[PDB]
């Protein structure tokens, strides 16, 4: 059972996330983009309520 | 999930159709095989969950608890084999039936996609434990203990049921996935405050909370060894699991409502660790140590940060294993001396050296020596509390110091010094007891190699 | 000896049988949750030439 | 056995509500709780205010 | 939902004729299996009370217990399914006939819904 | 093998039950002195001197040489406080107040 | 080595000095590292050659999984559970990838600190600035959601932040 | 291929082989102590190589070989720091331990459990090397607690003696008082610098605040027996003389000082913590020498001498001279 | 150990509940079996019921 737990396949996607981050950082560093963005979602597709205060 | 539930059910006819002298062997072998099968639930996802069906689902919080529950039954059988020797076949079969029913209810409780189903099984676990305590306990206080262990629980659990049905009358569902996805904030209202209390108090009483912990020393002291093992290892964790599940609907009211429970836990850990320093009974000392550890887990759950939840999961698993081992050591001493008074049998290192090594390793894990998972959970909770408020460090460090003090006091009193002269019935340790001790302790030191298996869903 | 130890060891076979029955029942319950098979936006996949279902 | 019984099980039947007992119980069982509540509440209110003005310097504070 | 006064309800029919338009429960229904299990438990308890070998005292009597429990459970399941079907039918008809009491909510995306955010600190 | 009459009981009021309590604890009536009758649950239990186990005679042939205790003798209420592993009250060459003043 | 991308994990060109023995006395380091080479490095190299030929006899491949883009929580109706499920899974995957990005930048910073030695305070300003920017963005995204986080809570936090930003900009314009 | 890393890890690795054989047949014979002594001597003569390589070039490494759990943005890995302090202290500790074991082969010849005693000494040496070479705070905490547990086991070597058990529990109590500050520092560094690795701690702390450095100073005061937490070191003379000579004289008790040497880049940016360290060292060395000049037990006199020398070491730390304190160690 | 855990925590939740339920049970179940008192209470309850509701 210990050997079975040791060799469990990566269903948590640790290496997958590492590779995704690697290629994403390579892309943004090449294009000069500011690495991580501060907004999680695009602001153009959010409709804020106008205050008119 | 039926591939684990059905074999556990088949444990019953197999037990009742067994020979009079094969019940222990068959029960142990097939419970070990069920544990091995359940070990494959540990392959969890980074995404939502293992949603088997509409009724049962698995999670990386539920999977370690399920595996520990399945692993505890063979150890409980090995511990119970000794003191049930002089008893009839039908009664031993009934005892094994109670253990199997407890395992079945716990397994179904930990998956339990429905909150009402979770409540039903979470309260169904009450009956086998009460029967075990009040039937196969030794002293005359067991009945009283059972009463406490009953009513406290129900005193917390009856309001919860009302709250639960109320939620489904407003939300329309009590499925945990729908609840998580459709969660909404709780406004600061008196009705919402009482809904919060009805949701929390049932799980608080079984941790137990410091003010509400009176039932635990009685129930753990008067119970037989299997009862104490299952009470300390799995049954105390039902409150933590329930809180971790239910705090998703209590935001943002938890920010205000957590203060009295946070103060109660932070002061009660110090109080119970100090109580351990002056204890004349081994089982009572171990019970109060359990209260302190669960107070730390309560703090972790109330802070409700990722590091808090990871530390709480790790500490729940580690405490279950360590407390079961400590109770088993105490029972090995008791079955020789029949007294359960710590000061009576002294200097047992000179007579039982390997059992002294087991005592040392159990005290070391209780002391939270790194890199054990006990210290992993301890440190994660402590760091989360420090981020919550820098002044928690005083209470946390004081608790660590007192914990080390009473653990080494327990070790030194029983193992070191001079042997008691008039005690001459200390027989050499049996292979069964040594095997039980190793089967407790190797999983801990082997889990410290793969901590992510017991760090919960927020890892 | 055959036909003699069976009458003394028949009970042992029950737990293993339960494990198989539970696996079968789990698959049967899986067969009732195929309302979205090969329909999720994440895994909309065009079937292979000799394929019936993406997963069973 | 007399020692252990007196230490554990002889306490409550010999207990009486007394001014000494009542005041000691109230103090030693309530005062620490309210003291720690005041301390932690004051610390957290100060922290929350400082976050509101933004003068806390929470840079590199990623794990919580 | 009190259905005692529901129109067109024959007084003492266990199963009305319209219930025959519903699919009957399968014989391998889990609820039927639980009914048979309850019959088996009743047989075992009957053996135990009479001080007879519990598992193998009367096979005819245990078979009769199981069979009667399964029979009654089948008919009970049919009636239960029929009553739930009536509840759903009446609910849908009432919603259909009273549109003003069940107006359609305007489908609104989370992009333009303002939910208050509460930090955890 | 202990009967109900051999267990600790309530605080004794009359000299007759005082003598009974002294006889129960295997010690003289003149030496028996219970804790003051307060709200604490001391009940009927001797208030032995607060001297520690370390200052008991180490050359005596105790039945428990490490604890320095005899078999039937009454046990101090705070035995586990004074076990030679913990706080002792042995007389010191210098008075406690003098040491406190000097250290401070 | 080719086992990792040099651009994601950069290194300076590794200038090393040449030996300049000013005395004729034999330094024990050279002889001792030569005997280490002879007694250790060659047998290890030969064992690796054996293992690598055996691996080359049996060659098979594994693939990195590609995940499609799905509508996020903003394009989801208030009670449409299926789209919320899709968006929540996508958001969790993005959160994990962001954590890995922060890990990469932190590894860069640690390597710089160890490599530049006694002048790390000046020769690691680039990595410090990169880590500061990435840390600020990651904090703005995920600082205070707590346990029981979701895409909805992150969206609410973003909406609150950008409402505050719009108010501040409007106050500056009308100053 | 650049044998620095391979040899500096082979030292610590071969230190652990007799612990593996502690269940073999040699552990049941009378050749086990000589086996352990020979292993330690071989470890010393092998660790002499990285010392030469550093002395020739100044060669430095971080070896993060095994990646243990990762905590969202925090990665925890088994990492060894092989700087000047590690590669200089390891040969000294190995030489002293070799002499201690050869001495113990004669001093403890009549002890029935001598193989166990030798095994305990090797375990302490392993935990001390873990403490010295640790690159992150979790590994150094592992070594920190391991040396303390070994000290508890070796002080209470004669477990039938009440005073030995009392002294061992005393040492545990004082070291837990220091552990409070250790855990405080670890929590602060994780919360503020997002790391337990030394490189990120140094990079992100240009002007270190008071809490982490005060926690570090409290841990150092606990483990090096400074004035507030001093008595456990003289009380620790209850153990056998080899234990007093190895652990509580020259190797374990300097660990606290070593910690403040390991965090010296942050100490030089704080002015109040330096003053606190200087005053604590001064009062410790004065008080312990004053106690020493009048004692009658020779081991007590040498223990008070050790405490005074530790106080002098932390005076050197407090005057911002860490390398000089290491040389004194 | 004694003042809070063995005395006051017992006094507050469990002992108080036991005492109150004990006294209430004694008050409820102590009727001498005389139907005169029973039907006097019946008249009282009946009279009270008619007036309060309407
Ligand atoms: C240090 C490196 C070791 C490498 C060698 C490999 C060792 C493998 C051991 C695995 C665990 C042991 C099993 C527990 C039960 C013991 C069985 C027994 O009864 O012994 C019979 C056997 C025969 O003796 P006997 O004469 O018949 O019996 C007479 C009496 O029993 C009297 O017997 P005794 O007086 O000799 O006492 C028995 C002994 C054994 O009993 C024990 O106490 C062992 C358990 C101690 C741990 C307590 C829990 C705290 C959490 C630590 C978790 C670490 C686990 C790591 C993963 C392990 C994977 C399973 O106890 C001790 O000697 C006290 C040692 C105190 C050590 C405290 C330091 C802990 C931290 C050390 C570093 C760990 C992380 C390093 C990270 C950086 C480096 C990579 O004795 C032995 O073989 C001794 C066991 C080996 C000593 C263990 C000490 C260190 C090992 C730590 C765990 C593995 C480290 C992995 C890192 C490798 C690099
Ligand atoms: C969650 C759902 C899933 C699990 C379901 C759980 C319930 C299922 C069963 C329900 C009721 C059925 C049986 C009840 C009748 C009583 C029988 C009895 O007394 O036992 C003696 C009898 C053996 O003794 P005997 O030599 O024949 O005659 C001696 C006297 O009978 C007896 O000798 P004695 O009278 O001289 O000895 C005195 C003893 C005898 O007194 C008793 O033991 C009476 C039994 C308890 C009454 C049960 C009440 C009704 C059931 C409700 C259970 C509630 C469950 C909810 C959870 C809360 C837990 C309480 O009384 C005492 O010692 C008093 C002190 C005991 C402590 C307090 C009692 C605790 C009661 C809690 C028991 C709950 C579990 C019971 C399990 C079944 C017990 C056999 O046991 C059996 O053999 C029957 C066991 C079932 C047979 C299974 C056959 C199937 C195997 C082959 C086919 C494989 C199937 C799979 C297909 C695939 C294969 C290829
Ligand atoms: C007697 C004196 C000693 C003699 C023996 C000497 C030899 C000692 C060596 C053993 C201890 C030294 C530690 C060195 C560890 C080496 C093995 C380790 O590295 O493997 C671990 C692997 O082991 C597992 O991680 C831990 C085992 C899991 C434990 C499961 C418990 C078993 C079930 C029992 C019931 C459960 C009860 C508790 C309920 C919770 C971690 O590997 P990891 O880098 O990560 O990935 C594995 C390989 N990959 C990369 C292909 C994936
Ligand atoms: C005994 C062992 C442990 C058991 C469990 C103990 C844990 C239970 C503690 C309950 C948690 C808190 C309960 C109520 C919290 C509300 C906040 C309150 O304390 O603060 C003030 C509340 O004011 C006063 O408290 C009003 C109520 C006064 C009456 C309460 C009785 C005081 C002592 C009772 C304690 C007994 C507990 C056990 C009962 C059996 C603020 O006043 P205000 O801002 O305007 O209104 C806030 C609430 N709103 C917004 C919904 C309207
Ligand atoms: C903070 C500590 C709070 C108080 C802790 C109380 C602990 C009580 C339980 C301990 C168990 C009993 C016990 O230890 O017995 C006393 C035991 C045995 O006595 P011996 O003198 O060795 O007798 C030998 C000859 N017979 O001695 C002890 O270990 C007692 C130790 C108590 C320490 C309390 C004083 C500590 C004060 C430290 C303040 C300074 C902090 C350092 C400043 C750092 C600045 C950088
Ligand atoms: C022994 C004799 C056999 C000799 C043949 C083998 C020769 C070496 C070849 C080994 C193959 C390489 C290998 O081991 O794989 C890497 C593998 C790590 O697995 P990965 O998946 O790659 O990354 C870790 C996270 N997943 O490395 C190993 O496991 C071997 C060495 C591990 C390091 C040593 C561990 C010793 C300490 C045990 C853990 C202690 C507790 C944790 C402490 C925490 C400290 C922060
Ligand atoms: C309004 C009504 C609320 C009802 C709440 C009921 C709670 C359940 C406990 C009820 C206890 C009633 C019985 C009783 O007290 O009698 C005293 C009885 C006398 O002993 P007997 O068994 O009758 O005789 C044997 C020797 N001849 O004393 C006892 O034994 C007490 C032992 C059981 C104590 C259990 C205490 C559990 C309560 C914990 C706190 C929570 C209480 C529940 C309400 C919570 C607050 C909302
Ligand atoms: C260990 C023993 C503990 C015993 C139980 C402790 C938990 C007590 C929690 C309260 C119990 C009942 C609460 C109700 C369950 C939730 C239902 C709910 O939230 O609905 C509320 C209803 O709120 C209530 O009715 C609450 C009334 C509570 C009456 C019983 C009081 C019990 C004792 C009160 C003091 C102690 C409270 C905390 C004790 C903690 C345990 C020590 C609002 O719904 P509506 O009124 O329909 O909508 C508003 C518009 N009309």
């Amino acid at each position: 059972g210990s050997t079975f737990v040791a060799y469990l396949p990566d269903y948590r996607m640790q290496e997958w996330a590492r590779r995704e981050a690697e290629r994403l950082v390579k892309y943004r560093e090449a294009n000069g983009l500011p690495l991580m963005e501060s907004n999680c979602f695009d602001p153009n597709k959010i409709q804020l309520p106008e205050d008119e205060d | 999930m039926l591939k684990i539930i059905i074999p556990t059910t088949m444990l019953l006819p197999m037990t009742w159709m067994s020979k009079h002298n094969m019940i222990w062997i068959n029960a142990t072998v097939h419970s070990l095989l069920i544990s091995l099968i359940s070990l494959s639930l540990l392959n969890q996802l980074g995404e939502n969950s293992l949603n088997f069906s509409l009724t049962f689902f698995s999670d990386s919080l539920s999977a370690p608890l399920l595996v520990l529950t399945t692993w505890l039954l063979p150890l409980m059988l090995m511990a119970s084999q000794s003191h049930l020797s002089k008893e009839t076949t039908t009664r031993k079969k009934l005892y094994i039936t109670m253990l199997i029913l407890l395992q079945l209810f716990l397994i179904m409780t930990f998956t339990a996609t429905e909150l009402i189903l979770f409540y039903i099984l979470f309260e169904a676990t009450l009956v086998p434990t009460l029967i075990i305590i009040t039937r196969w306990g030794n002293q005359t206080e067991r009945l009283n203990a059972g009463l406490y262990f009953l009513f406290y629980t129900l005193a917390g659990s009856l309001p919860l049921l009302v709250a639960l049905v109320y939620i489904q009358n407003t939300t329309g569902s009590l499925n945990f996935l729908i609840i998580h996805y459709w969660s909404h904030p709780l406004s600061n209202s008196w009705s919402n405050i009482f809904m919060w209390l009805a949701c929390i108090m049932a799980f608080m009483v079984k941790m137990p909370l410091y003010g509400l912990h009176l039932w635990l020393p009685k129930a753990h002291v008067e119970a037989p060894i299997a009862g104490s093992m299952v009470l300390a290892a799995v049954l105390l964790k039902l409150g933590g699991y329930g809180m971790m599940r239910i705090t998703t609907i209590l935001n943002p009211l938890t920010n205000y409502m957590a203060y009295p429970f946070l103060m109660l836990s932070m002061w009660g850990m110090i109080m119970t660790s100090s109580i351990c320093l002056r204890q004349t009974d081994l089982k009572s000392l171990i019970a109060y140590s359990s209260v302190s550890h669960m107070a730390l887990v309560i703090v972790a759950i109330m802070i409700q940060t990722p590091w808090s939840f990871m530390g709480a999961t790790a500490l729940m698993i580690a405490h279950g294993l360590t407390s079961s081992m400590l109770f088993c050591l105490a029972n090995t001493n008791y079955e020789r001396v029949h007294s359960r008074t710590m000061i009576l049998a002294r200097g047992l290192q000179t007579l039982l050296p390997l059992m002294a090594t087991w005592w040392l390793v159990a005290s070391l894990t209780n002391l939270a020596l790194p890199p054990s998972i006990n210290l992993i959970g301890e440190l994660f909770i402590i760091t989360a509390s420090f981020s919550w408020s820098n002044i928690t460090i005083i209470l946390m460090g004081m608790n660590m110091m007192i914990t080390a003090l009473y653990s080494l006091y327990m070790l030194i009193t029983t193992q070191r010094g001079k042997y008691t002269h008039h005690i001459n019935n200390i027989k050499p340790s049996f292979t069964r007891e040594n095997a039980l001790m190793a089967l407790h302790i190797l999983p801990l030191l082997l889990l410290t190699l793969n901590p992510k298996m017991i760090l919960g869903p927020l890892y | 000896n055959v036909l003699q130890i069976v009458r003394d060891h028949w009970v042992h076979i029950l737990v293993p049988v339960g494990f198989v029955f539970g696996c079968y029942l789990d698959r049967r319950s899986d067969e009732k949750l195929t309302a979205f098979r090969n329909k999720s936006l994440l895994f909309k996949r065009e079937l292979r030439p000799n394929e019936e279902v993406t997963w069973k | 056995i007399r020692w252990t019984y007196a230490r554990s099980a002889n306490i409550y039947p010999n207990f009486r509500p007394t001014p000494k007992t009542s005041l000691l119980g109230a103090l030693f069982g309530i005062g620490p709780l309210f003291f720690w509540y005041y301390v932690f509440k004051t610390d957290r209110d100060k922290k929350e205010k400082l976050i509101q003005e933004g003068k806390l310097d929470q840079t590199f504070n990623i794990s919580y | 939902t009190m259905m005692s006064g529901r129109p067109g309800r024959v007084p003492l029919q266990f199963l009305p004729n319209e219930a025959r338009s519903l699919p009957p429960p399968k014989l391998t229904d889990p609820r039927l299996v639980y009914m048979g299990f309850l019959g088996y438990c009743s047989g075992l308890i009957d053996n135990a009370i009479r001080r007879r070998p519990v598992v193998s005292a009367g096979l005819h009597r245990q078979l009769l217990y199981v069979t009667s429990f399964v029979f009654f459970g089948y008919y009970l399941l049919k009636r239960q399914d029929y009553m739930y079907a009536l509840r759903d039918h009446d609910m849908f008809a009432y919603v259909k006939s009273h549109p003003e009491d069940f107006p359609e909510k305007d489908k609104k995306t989370y992009g333009e819904i303002l939910e208050e955010f509460h930090p955890v600190r | 093998h202990v009967t109900k009459d051999m267990f600790p009981g309530p605080y004794p009021k009359t000299p007759e039950e005082r003598a009974a309590a002294a006889k129960k604890y295997n010690m003289r009536v003149e030496d028996y002195e219970p804790y003051p009758d307060d709200g604490m649950g001391y009940g009927d239990y001797p208030k032995l001197p607060d001297r520690s186990q370390q200052e008991r005679d180490p050359w005596y042939d105790w039945d428990h040489p490490d604890l320095r205790l005899n078999w039937g003798e009454p046990i101090h209420w705070d035995l586990d406080m004074y076990i030679r592993n913990r706080v002792d009250t042995s007389p010191t060459p210098v008075s406690w107040n003098t040491m406190c003043k000097h250290l401070f | 080595p080719d086992s990792w991308d040099k651009d994601v994990y950069p290194e300076p060109p590794r200038r090393t000095p040449a030996p300049a023995p000013q005395t004729s006395l034999p330094n024990p380091v050279t002889y001792l590292t030569k005997i280490f080479d002879l007694l250790v490095d060659r047998p290890v190299t030969l064992a690796r050659e054996f293992i690598e030929q055996q691996h080359a006899k049996n060659r098979y491949y594994y693939y990195h999984r590609e995940f499609r883009r799905v509508p996020d929580i903003t394009e989801c109706e208030e009670k449409d559970i299926l789209c919320m499920f899709e968006a929540e899974m996508q958001w969790r995957r993005d959160y994990k990838v962001d954590q890995e990005i922060v890990n990469i930048i932190q590894e860069r910073l640690k390597a710089c600190q160890q490599r530049e030695g006694e002048s790390y305070r000046q020769n690691c300003a680039k990595e410090l600035e990169q880590f500061t920017q990435v840390s600020k963005a990651f904090q703005d995204r995920y600082s205070d959601l707590g346990a029981h986080y979701s895409a909805r809570k992150c969206l609410a936090k973003q909406k609150q932040r950008m409402l505050a930003e719009r108010k501040a900009a409007k106050e500056a314009a009308a100053a | 291929m650049n044998p620095f890393a391979s040899l500096t890890l082979t030292t610590l690795t071969i230190l652990t082989i007799p612990i593996m054989m502690s269940n073999s047949n040699i552990y049941k014979t009378n050749l086990y102590p000589n086996y352990v002594k020979t292993t330690v001597s071989y470890a010393f003569t092998l660790s002499l190589v990285p010392l030469l390589m550093f002395m020739h070039t100044g060669q430095e490494m971080i070896i993060s070989n095994w990646h243990w759990m990762t905590l969202q943005t925090v990665e925890l890995s088994l990492s060894f720091k092989m700087d000047y302090f590690s590669v200089m202290f390891i040969p000294v500790a190995l030489f002293v331990t070799w002499s201690i074991m050869e001495f113990s082969m004669w001093y403890m010849h009549s002890d029935p459990f001598i193989n166990r005693f030798f095994k305990y000494l090797l375990l302490f040496l392993i935990t001390m090397m873990i403490l010295v070479t640790a690159n992150n705070l979790f590994q150094l905490f592992i070594g920190w607690e391991g040396v303390g547990i070994m000290s508890f086991l070796l002080i209470g070597w004669w477990h039938g003696r009440t005073d030995a058990n009392t002294a061992a529990l005393q040492a545990i109590l004082y070291n837990r008082i220091g552990d409070i500050g250790f855990v405080l520092s670890m929590a602060w560094f994780l919360t503020h610098s997002n790391a337990w690795d030394l490189q990120q701690i140094f990079m992100l702390n240009n002007e270190c605040p008071n809490m982490p450095l005060i926690g570090l100073l409290l841990a150092a005061a606990g483990k090096s027996a400074q004035f507030g937490l001093h008595p456990w070191l003289p009380s620790a003379m209850e153990g056998p003389t080899p234990v007093s000579a190895l652990l509580h004289s020259s190797t374990m008790v300097v660990a606290g000082v070593f910690l403040l040497i390991r965090f010296y880049p942050l100490m030089e940016t704080n002015k109040l913590v330096q003053t606190m360290t200087l005053c604590l060292g001064a009062i410790t060395t004065l008080f312990t020498a004053l106690c020493a000049i009048t004692q009658n037990d020779i081991k007590k006199i040498v223990a008070f001498s050790t405490s005074s020398q530790l106080g002098l070491m932390m005076v050197t730390i407090g005057i911002n001279q860490p390398h000089l304190a290491f040389l004194h160690i | 150990s004694s003042l809070l855990d063995l005395i006051w925590l017992e006094t507050i939740l469990p002992k108080t509940t036991s005492f109150i339920q004990m006294k209430m049970s004694i008050m409820v179940s102590n009727q001498k079996g005389l139907i005169k008192l029973y039907f006097l209470s019946f008249l009282i309850t009946i009279m009270i019921s008619m007036t309060l509701f309407n």
